[PDB]
């Protein structure tokens, strides 16, 4: 309606011979089949009774550190001779001796 | 391989298979002028050098219609034979286009689709288009069929007819036409579809987003009907129907030959995206009166023949619980003597789309054929067409001068009559 | 040794027997061009029960592929172990089928039968320790319903000490695929009774529900209901390939189950069946296998055993397992359920044990019984074909092929006669 | 998983609907085109892809109020399917919109709603919205009421309506549409809410902080009661009550269902900072005489029901403590035939405050649900309302016209008599 | 060993059932994934009891659930230990029971009640052998106790020796959550009193005053609501869980306290119960748990026994103790309190011992005893019951499940009759 009036309109859409056009919004033209399946086959249920078994049932291990013993640190301090403070800790910081 | 063979006999059966061969086309993915940028067999053949010819011959005793075909784009494809045309119309008068006109060209049309036939290695059924109320159509229809059926006998002889619309009428004589061609169908052809005007007007103005629409429209809307029936041979699917299986499975009785045709879904080019479109929600809205290609109610019958062809993305097991809950339904009734009631068949292929078309893009459909006996309603009105119009003799100068007998209108009278008589028999529970 | 042939006289067996050398080829580690690519010496002992060998390492199994229309052939040619076939032992029609009892059996089974009984005579008389027939067909179809039970009496005729044992699926309750079905059941069990030796019924509907139920497969497609049913065909000849501390054979299945000549329509099932995900919280164990063989969740064929009472019945273990738990488990099976078994025959149940299980299970267990519970199955069709007899009008379809309507009702008395049969046998 | 479904009629009930479905969307995190930038099954449906669909039909007689939510923001949510627009409304006349014009639309929109529901497997209940001085509301309700009570039998019918005002009104054929609705709803409705404008004015402002409410605001007040009720079939809570529990507890027989509502706290965006506002601070609030959105005086009005939800932070020690403190006050007379009188809802979800709205961030509420015998006082004056106009035939003729029977109006007459018997015997001890 | 199966019923059954398996757990520590991390060799002696064992190491719990609609099952899924339970275990309606004690039983009872006992009788058959089942349940109406008392008759006709211990949470007779308790409490008291063997009432009002008196929590919150009865269930077999000086399984305790079959009802208690604070200055003996047990503050229910009197009384030990000071401490109860007790019974008092402390605490106790205070909870729900019943306000919709009110009075009959033979009894 160019001849007569300014244009610029979504609600009252007019009809064309062909089709009625669109109101809202769509995503590309040929795109979008509706409401794909899914599947999922025996042969999987035939390989994991078998393989549950197996080794992905095995238990994580435990991030363990080398913490000192410092009761036996100062044995091996006092075994080499480390009198003064500085020096003990000296030994005391190097030759480590990991908890049992 | 195994084949299948189209006929188009006037104006509206040559325009549907103008859109069939435009769907068939693009679904196997085969150029206008024949060459390619599978399974042609079913419906083409290779004559080498990269071109195909489509299995069809169309016959129009004026030219017009035919012409339209051979000035288009259409024309690289068909070989010129298959587009023959008379100089004469019947111009809607039976007697005129099967005795006086008739006549001078059936002989040229057997020849050329006998030679048809010879490159044909499986044919196991024949496609007709038929436009009931035409002189064309069921004048020459009925001269073809009578002579088709004793040149080739055990051939499946499948029909898509265009019925008369309850109310619309664009031919005044149309019901003469009507019943004759309907008494000469009645004993030669195995199964004729049954669709109408007024119902595609009604269901295009409120389903698809279309307000007025045209010929194109409806040719189309028919033409995806017949690829979804197709597709059962043409493709590998979980469960395949073949023609003669149609033939055991529609019509289970002696001379009911008639079903009904639907297809679902049938939704605007936005609200598909707006919709789950799942399996039971199609299923449900195939079998909703509103749905239907023939303006008649099921609630004034009952159902003794169904059947569903799923064309996309469709499981089995979706389908057990679509039929399982349409048999929950009370609105559908269902007769004694077939409990078993349907005929599915699965096919992979989804559904075909046209540039410029008036459909969805979906990712699964469902073709629904359905023998039931609110088809005898549409008898009921044709026959008091007739009568009223016949009680004061209206039209009959007409046909006898072109070859008509007056003893023979009385005779399909009484055929139809024997039809209402058999149809209303059967209805009933024994 | 101990020859079997295998023939897929229906397009829907086709279909079946494709999945069905699958799971042959994968047990016995048959690549897919045919060569052996296997992981033990077990396997070649008693290859020579379903294949040959061909100059240069090619196995060709023992099969035949039989049809009216090309179409499933063309499917079964492009699948994946379509490869595996014999080229000339491809035999298809030019015609519709048409879903027609009497079309197929009559029209083109005739034209048919002189050619298929040549072709299988190749596999026949190339076996010296021949002793098993396997047909595989629907009965509510065209091809198999109608010219599986013609090439069934032609093949009697021919070998009369063969056992011919045949595996059928029936037409389900509810809604089958096609209307015409109860005709074409009720013609085809009438050849069936007096020709086939063993017949295994198993039924669409209960494969649905056990996929849903036990295995929740929220989309089960028709690899998994012909997986299921190729489960149970494998296990059955597992006794003549693989070495056992009990074994099995076909003769002993048949001499157990069937007590006398008439009733011996046969209840399939497999164990174990488990959801997917809920396998890691099972102890698989005997009695657990023990309670899923006898779980009224686990048949294929929708019939309540409860409604009824049992015939002599059979379990086949597969798998490293001891005797003793078997002998006890069976023991207490049939003292815990007395109402159902009958008295009249004591030690109802059999038990028998094979070293190797399938692939991708520790053990598994297959269920063959015949019961009672038949005669809802019998029921069904005989009450669907009653209101059928009133289109007998209908029957002018097959009367078209050169049927002739007395042959509906020597069927129907004969499922009468059947069905009376089995009621007598309850006392 | 579990599912409910609205219904809209009438521009108050579509301005309502408005409103509720604003809130969804904020307090479940849905853009207004659908899409995201969980309990969802209950209100909506996923369609594929990235779009949601609300489980709702707006139906009028008119045009103008659909075609607003076609124009607004909110149209790309809605299904075109799920708007229902008539021709021609009511005009404010029962029998106009019962018989003549409600007939030739009720079949569309019945179609719809079970169409709807077929996709609804978890589904008890309905949420029905009516104006009971318009005609539109009134008459068509009782129709929908009637074919729906028959269609679906033992489902919960819940409602909510909007109670013409003691003193403030719009109509004057007011109370003729109330009588004829009440003597409807009276058989057809499982147990339906009422509110008055005249009250929510009076709330909106002396303990909210507007000078001039619009109907947007009250809206929003009516929503964030929707709300609060369906919290707890969406969310988890230490008490979940379900539909069918309200029904059980609020009312004692089979036509006392009528209950009045309140809502706390209802302090404004601007003065709520002060407050902490505890559980025994809420519960207080609630049986305020100024409180209630129903301007009827406890005093004459009896408890023989409640039903506490509370909403946002609650530990369940403090309802116990609430409720025993509320059950010493001497003014709050229950009857004698209610001891224990409560159910309790404690669900961990807190409300939701809309941009651009006018209720207070609180951190914790409670919805208040209770049937007094104070309703009884409203019964009255429409009761003679309806005598003053009728006793000189005020507006017979123009019903009458519109197919409706004289005799109707004694006979509601006499429905709405028994209804008051019947509260002032349950009323008195025994 | 000796086996117990776990049902919980609807909403108040399955929070209990949480927290209960989420002490259990701790008790013998297993993971919430299934594997066996605990630190003692005792926990597997009886770890059968409770457990079956999973292939894989992994234990699935004996627990099923029970339910009409699925709120609570999610919330259960979703929580801690919701992995643990086996996915099958579930079993639930698509229905909110609306309390409905009529539509709770007749109208969708019966429909649940064929998968249940299947489900039930899978985990009965599966264990070497079970000896008493274990209910939890609430008197609210629609599948805790219509559904309950459904489940616990059929169990009664199943297993007449196996013992039916149900825990009960009475309605709180000052504030609770629905006007429909009477009704339902009533009928759920009738079919109980003639079906249920051992019958535990817990008061929620008395729940948050020991909170609040002993625990000194500023709000009790329905986690440490549910703890203690978790605490106080895991204590009443933890007799059978582990080894002790005297031992007393189920049926020793209800042997010792029931001295006629309708008398059976029993009130629970739990020490030592202390603050998070003042724990540290507390002098934990014998005598100090003896006077925390016969405390009228520690008695989880509202119902005062000082008003009643007392007819048998039990108190379970757990930790390394001496047996004379228990002696002593139960003798100096008994001769102090004389005019609490009968004059017909001796030795009101009976004492077990467990080695095994729960963790965390040194020393534990539980009192389990039997009363005439149950008159006053009876006589109120009574007098409620009969107001309703006079003005015969809410029973449509219980009429139009098809319940008739000639079984209110039936039920009220029975009440009046318990009532009686409780104050007869009391002299
Ligand atoms: N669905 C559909 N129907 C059509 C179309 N075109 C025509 N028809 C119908 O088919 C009928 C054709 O009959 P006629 O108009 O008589 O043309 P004819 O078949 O050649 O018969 P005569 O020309 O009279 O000899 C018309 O009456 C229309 O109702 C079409 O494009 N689509
Ligand atoms: N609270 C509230 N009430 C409204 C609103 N809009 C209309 N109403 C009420 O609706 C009544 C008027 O009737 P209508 O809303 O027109 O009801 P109807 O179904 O359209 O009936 P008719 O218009 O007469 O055909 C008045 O009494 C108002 O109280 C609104 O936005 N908010
Ligand atoms: N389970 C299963 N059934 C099938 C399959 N293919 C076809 N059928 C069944 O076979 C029936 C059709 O019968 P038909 O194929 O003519 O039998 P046939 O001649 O023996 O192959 C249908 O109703 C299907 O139910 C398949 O792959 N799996
Ligand atoms: N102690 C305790 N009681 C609870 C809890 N949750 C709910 N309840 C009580 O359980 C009752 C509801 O029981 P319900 O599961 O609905 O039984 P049903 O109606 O028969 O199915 C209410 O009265 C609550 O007071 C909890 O976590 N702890
Ligand atoms: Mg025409
Ligand atoms: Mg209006």
């Amino acid at each position: 309606s160019s001849a007569s009036s300014t244009v610029k309109e979504r609600s009252l859409s007019p009809p064309k011979t062909a089709r009625r056009e669109l109101s809202s919004i769509c995503p590309p033209d040929y795109d979008e089949p509706k409401t794909p399946k899914q599947e999922r086959p025996k042969a999987e249920m035939m390989t994991l009774v078998e393989r549950t078994l197996g080794a992905p049932a095995t238990s994580r291990p435990l991030n363990v550190k080398s913490n000192r013993d410092f009761i036996s640190t100062n044995k091996a301090a006092l075994d080499a001779g480390c009198v003064t403070a500085r020096d003990f800790r000296e030994f005391k910081e190097e030759n480590y001796i990991a908890k049992k | 391989m195994r084949e299948v063979i189209s006929i188009h006999v006037g104006q509206a059966g040559v325009q549907i298979g103008n859109g069939c061969w435009e769907l068939y086309c693009l679904e196997h993915g085969i150029q206008p002028d024949g060459q390619l940028p599978d399974a042609f067999n079913t419906f083409f053949s290779e004559t080498g050098a990269g071109k195909h010819v489509p299995r069809a011959v169309f016959v129009d005793l004026e030219p017009t219609v035919v012409d339209e075909v051979r000035t288009g784009t259409y024309r690289q494809l068909f070989h010129p034979e298959q587009l023959i045309s008379g100089k004469e119309d019947a111009a809607n008068n039976y007697a005129r286009g099967h005795y006086t006109v008739g006549k001078e060209i059936i002989d040229l049309t057997l020849d050329r689709i006998r030679k048809l036939a010879d490159q044909c290695t499986g044919l196991q059924g024949f496609l007709i288009f038929h436009s009931f109320g035409g002189g064309t159509g069921a004048g020459f229809g009925s001269l073809l069929l009578e002579r088709l059926s004793v040149d080739y006998g055990k051939k499946s002889k499948l029909e898509f007819t265009v019925y008369p619309s309850p109310q619309v009428s664009t031919a005044i004589v149309e019901p003469y036409n009507s019943i004759l061609a309907t008494h000469s169908m009645i004993d030669h052809s195995d199964c004729a579809f049954m669709v109408d005007n007024e119902a595609l007007y009604d269901l295009c103005r409120r389903a698809l987003d279309i307000e007025r629409p045209t010929y194109t429209n409806l040719n189309r809307l028919i033409g995806q009907v017949v690829s979804s029936l197709t597709a059962s041979l043409r493709f590998d699917g979980a469960l395949n129907v073949d023609f003669t299986e149609f033939q055991t499975n529609l019509v289970p009785y002696a001379r009911i030959h008639f079903p009904i045709c639907s297809y679902a879904p049938v939704i605007s080019a936005e609200k598909a995206y707006h919709e789950q479109l799942s399996v039971a929600e199609i299923t449900n809205s195939l079998f909703e009166p509103a749905n239907m290609m023939v303006k008649c109610d099921p609630r004034h019958g009952k159902y003794m023949a169904c059947t569903l062809l799923y064309r996309g993305d469709v499981v089995p097991k979706d389908v057990s619980a679509a039929v399982a809950t349409i048999k929950t339904k009370r609105t559908i009734q269902f007769v004694d003597w077939c409990p078993t009631g349907f005929k599915m068949g699965i096919n992979y292929q989804p559904p075909t789309v046209v540039p410029g078309g008036d459909l969805a893009k979906v990712q699964r459909a469902v073709c629904m054929l359905a023998n039931t006996t609110a088809i005898a309603e549409a008898w009921s009105r044709l026959d008091h067409k007739f009568d009223l119009m016949y009680a004061k003799r209206a039209f009959v100068h007409w046909y006898v001068g072109e070859g008509m007998e007056e003893a023979e209108f009385p005779e399909a009278r009484e055929d139809l009559a024997l039809l209402e008589k058999d149809y209303d028999e059967v209805a009933a529970e024994s | 040794v101990r020859e079997i042939v295998h023939i897929q006289a229906g397009q829907c067996g086709n279909q079946i027997g494709a999945k069905f050398w699958e799971v042959i080829s994968d047990e016995h580690g048959i690549d897919p061009t045919g060569s052996y690519h296997g992981d033990s010496d077990l396997q070649l002992e008693r290859i020579n029960v379903y294949y040959n060998e061909a100059t240069g390492g090619k196995y060709v199994p023992r099969a035949i592929l039989v049809d009216l229309e090309p179409g499933t052939m063309d499917s079964v040619r492009a699948g994946q172990f379509g490869q595996l076939f014999r080229p000339d032992n491809f035999v298809f029609g030019q015609s519709g089928a048409g879903n027609n009892w009497a079309k197929g059996y009559y029209t083109e089974g005739q034209e048919l039968c002189e050619s298929i009984l040549d072709v299988i005579r190749k596999e026949a008389e190339s076996c010296d320790c021949l002793q098993g027939f396997q047909l595989v067909h629907s009965l509510g179809g065209g091809t198999g319903a109608g010219l599986g039970t013609l090439l069934l009496n032609k093949l009697r005729e021919e070998y009369p000490d063969r056992i011919l044992s045949t595996y059928s699926i029936v037409p389900s309750p509810k809604v089958s695929d096609t209307v015409v079905e109860p005709y074409n059941c009720t013609l085809s069990v009438h050849q069936l009774v007096e020709s086939a030796d063993e017949v295994f019924c198993i039924d669409n509907e209960a494969l649905y529900d056990i996929c849903f139920r036990t295995l929740k497969l929220t989309t089960p497609t028709y690899g998994d209901l012909n997986h299921l049913v190729s489960m149970v065909m494998s296990g059955t000849t597992c006794a003549l390939r693989f070495p056992g501390q009990l074994n099995s054979d076909l003769r002993k299945l048949a001499v157990n189950l069937v007590p006398f000549p008439r009733l011996h329509f046969f209840i399939v099932g497999f164990a174990p069946l488990t959801s997917r995900g809920s396998q890691q919280y099972r102890a698989l164990t005997v009695p657990e296998l023990t309670s899923q063989l006898f779980d009224n969740k686990n048949m294929m064929a929708a019939c309540d055993p409860r409604r009824g009472v049992y015939l002599t019945a059979s379990a086949h273990f597969r798998g490293r397992m001891s005797s003793k738990e078997v002998d006890e488990q069976m023991l207490n099976i049939q003292a815990r359920n007395t109402s159902y078994f009958v008295e009249w025959i004591p030690s109802n149940v059999k038990s028998a044990i094979c070293d190797i299980p399938p692939r991708g299970l520790k053990m598994a267990a297959t269920f063959i019984g015949n019961t009672t519970a038949f005669r809802e199955l019998f029921t069904r069709v005989d009450s669907q074909f009653q209101k059928m007899y009133a289109r007998r009008a209908f029957i002018h379809w097959y009367v078209n092929e050169g049927l002739e309507t007395v042959e509906f009702d020597e069927a129907r008395s004969n499922m009468t006669d059947l069905i009376q049969e089995y009621e007598m046998y309850e006392t």
